[PDB]
């Protein structure tokens, strides 16, 4: 019932500014004060920020690393979250989640990488035997998000880590045993709001 | 919901030790006259008391003239925070913690210094109001 | 700012076995901690909030204990479904502070791999290209040589094979072995198979198919 989502993710060029969001649902956001939690790439996690309620004048609490460069801000009347980072650098590169208060109730995530590459949208192609699964070839950068959307109940998926630093590709798979179902779709999501679907329909 | 028994609250966030301190007795009373959790010494409120205290809130410094009347005992309203925090200070003293939903209510007793019955007092309030109580 | 030391860092148990996780803190948090559960590739969960105070849904084993700066967190007979890492966080004042993170690794019987493998597809074919994918799963311990054959012969140039972390219920391993090749190489040679073998006693489990 309760669901939150991350959006505004992706590739900044260093000396760069970025604003993320977050959109709740299934609670009352006017109710609940609000965090921004990071996880480095492969270090741990790490609170980045915190903003309180009405009642408490909507104080806004900032870490010292992002002291001086990140704002947090919301909107009540629309349900959302925002987190502004500016004067982005190569430390600031992480893990973005938003959380709620203690962290009942966590988000997906969304990540920044602050690299002077280009990003190049990846490719998915499904694969089915001659189990199922999807193959995601040749992004940049990190992370893509696959989801198993099926009308099978017993849906199994499993994601692999992403091969390769320059290039990137990925794998994941959908395991159901006993289930008699058609629609198998897979949902891959790149940071910066690239949408794109597969599906595999079993005869 | 909540599956955080409201008893541990009062009795692992208000009576915990604070530099060789405790406090005497706690309660987390609602914005209704109904106490929603206590500590064992803490007194028989009234309705009257709440009622007064609830209007305090809404209107900052009418309790001061009459005074801070918990358990029938009367306290000097040192009123701080408008609307938030309200104090008292019969020799002994009090501290009441406005939430969205309840008040946070902590009696300190000599040693313990007014600053921390308050720091804890006010943590837990904050700690509710973030969380819609 | 009360920062919080975590340790163990990296713990290793078998399944029924006991462990404790404990946090401690530069100053007192009042029984303000939390202790979260992130499986890889997933988000955090909360086993235990306010010290002692076991979240909805949270198994009987994790125990939550301490007070003052001293706080823990014991899992007794640890079951598949406990693998991950474990940050405590405090929320007495900000900066609320995390942990170093514990990687639990439960050690678990030996389980046996399940080989698919997947003919290139036809938008990758259209696009130039072809891989052959090979999912290996339900596999413990991780320890597995993943080898391709074409036509007789060995290649492992184009193998790219990345390996995952345990499943919840089982603790089971997976891996994933894609050959990148391009379509004219693929329509070249005809019989593309995977071979692994991992405590089969030296029988490869083998998935071929032809082009
Ligand atoms: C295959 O299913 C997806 C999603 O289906 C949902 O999955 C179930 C868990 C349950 O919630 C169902 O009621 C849902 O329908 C379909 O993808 C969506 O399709 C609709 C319209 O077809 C479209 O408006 C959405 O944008 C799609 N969303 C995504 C993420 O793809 C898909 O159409 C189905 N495919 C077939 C062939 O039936």
């Amino acid at each position: 019932e309760v669901q939150l989502v991350e959006s505004g993710g992706g590739l900044v060029q260093p000396k760069g500014s970025l604003k993320l969001s977050c959109a709740a649902s299934g609670f009352t956001f006017n109710t609940y004060a609000m965090n921004w939690v990071r996880q480095a790439p492969g270090k741990g996690l790490e609170w980045v920020a915190r903003i309180r309620t009405k009642t408490n004048n909507y104080v806004t609490y900032y870490a010292d690393s992002v002291k001086d460069r990140f704002t947090i801000s919301r909107d009540d009347s629309q349900s959302m979250l925002y987190l502004q980072m500016n004067n982005l650098k190569t430390e600031d590169t992480a893990m973005y989640y938003c959380v709620r208060h203690v962290g009942d109730y966590w988000g997906q995530g969304t990540s920044v990488t602050v690299s002077s590459a280009s990003i190049r949208n990846p490719q998915l192609y499904p694969l089915k035997p001659c189990t199922l699964g999807c193959l995601v070839k040749d992004y940049f950068p990190g992370p893509v998000t696959v989801t198993w959307y099926s009308d099978s109940l017993n849906m199994s998926t499993v994601n692999f880590p992403a091969l390769g630093s320059e290039l990137k590709v990925t794998t994941s798979q959908v395991t159901s045993w006993g289930k008699s179902a058609k629609n198998f779709t897979c949902h891959v999501t790149h940071p910066p709001s690239f949408n794109e679907s597969r599906t595999i329909l079993v005869r | 919901d909540d599956k955080m028994s409201w008893q541990a609250y009062v009795d692992d966030h208000l009576m915990c030790e604070i530099e060789g301190n405790h406090l005497s007795a706690a309660a987390i009373i609602g914005q209704d006259g109904s106490v929603w959790a206590q500590s064992a010494n803490f007194p028989q409120f009234k309705s009257e008391e709440i009622t007064g205290i609830m209007s305090d809130f809404h209107e900052p410094g009418t309790l001061a003239p009459t005074g801070l009347y918990i358990g029938g005992t009367k306290y000097m309203v040192i009123q701080g925070e408008p609307g938030a925090v309200i104090r008292g200070k019969k020799g002994g003293g009090v501290t009441v913690k406005k939430t969205n939903q309840a008040l946070i209510i902590g009696i300190y007793d000599e040693p313990m210094t007014p600053g921390q019955c308050n720091m804890i007092v006010e943590r837990l309030g904050d700690y509710l109001i973030d969380q819609g109580y | 700012d009360i920062q919080m030391t975590q340790s163990p860092a990296s713990l290793s148990a078998s399944v029924g076995e006991t462990v404790t996780i404990t946090c401690r803190a530069s100053g007192n948090i009042h029984n303000y901690l939390a202790w979260f559960q992130q499986k890889q590739g997933k988000s955090p969960q909360l086993l235990v909030y306010n010290a002692k105070t076991l979240a909805d849904g949270v198994p009987s084993r994790f125990s939550g204990s301490g007070s003052g700066t001293q706080y823990s967190l014991k899992i007794n007979s640890l079951q598949p479904e406990d693998f991950g890492s474990y940050y405590c966080q405090h929320f007495w004042s900000t900066p609320y502070t995390f942990g170093g993170g514990t990687k639990l690794e439960i050690k678990r019987a030996d389980a046996a791999p399940t080989v698919s493998i997947f003919p290139p597809s036809s938008e990758q074919l259209t696009s130039g290209g072809a891989s052959v994918v090979c999912f290996l799963n339900n596999f413990y311990p991780k320890d597995i040589n993943v080898k391709w054959k074409i036509d007789g012969s060995e290649r492992q140039n184009g193998v790219l094979n990345s390996w995952t972390d345990q499943d919840s219920k089982d603790s089971t391993y997976s891996m994933s072995s894609t050959l990148t090749l391009t379509k004219d190489e693929y329509e070249r040679h005809n019989s593309y198979t995977c071979e692994a073998t991992h405590k089969t006693s030296t029988s490869p489990i083998v998935k071929s198919f032809n082009r």
